[PDB]
């Protein structure tokens, strides 16, 4: 299909952006604003977690996951409250779970609070992976080519 | 496979 460009990006992340169906595995603070390793053992103690609260009852939280050029919003799906709002600037990593293609997760925050937030897509976590490094990806080139022009 | 950065990142608040 047609490649995409700087316009149809920002097009489809202005304003209210996109969002995916998805279930909040967990948030843990983390020591880097960066890592596989870092990310995955992150998602293995949250997965554990998520497994015990299981055995006694327990659900995962229902969510939207909504992305757009305001960053990352964490929804509650039966309120529409908005429980989680991360602003680009202050998203660091995004990781992939290679135990789970329904599964990835991001680090935020800012220095010395390094949160990884864990989440289990509806659907495969792919698309909602790229659109995140097409997210960071477009703001990056719109800076910069603003950046280039003025000098 | 692998994750990625954000090169937008800024750390400082
Ligand atoms: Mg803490
Ligand atoms: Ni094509
Ligand atoms: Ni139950
Ligand atoms: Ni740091």
């Amino acid at each position: 299909g047609p490649e995409k460009t700087d316009e149809y990006l920002l097009a489809r992340f202005k304003g209210d952006g996109v969002k995916y169906k998805a279930k909040l595995i967990g948030i843990d603070d983390v020591p880097d604003a960066r890592g596989d390793k870092m990310s995955q053992d992150s998602m293995m103690k949250l997965k554990g977690m998520a497994a015990a609260g299981r055995s006694q009852g327990q659900h995962k939280q229902r969510i939207w996951v909504n992305i757009s050029l305001s960053g990352i919003k964490i929804i509650d799906e039966k309120t529409g409250v908005i429980e989680h709002e991360h602003p680009v600037n202050k998203i660091s990593f995004i990781a992939r779970d290679v135990t789970d293609n329904r599964a990835f997760g991001y680090v935020c925050g800012g220095e010395g609070q390094h949160q990884f937030f864990a989440i289990k897509t509806g659907q495969q976590a792919e698309p909602l992976v790229v659109d995140l490094k097409d997210l960071f990806q477009v703001i990056y080139n719109v800076k910069k080519k603003e950046e280039e022009k003025k000098k | 496979q692998n994750g990625f950065d954000n090169p937008n990142y800024q750390p400082q608040e």
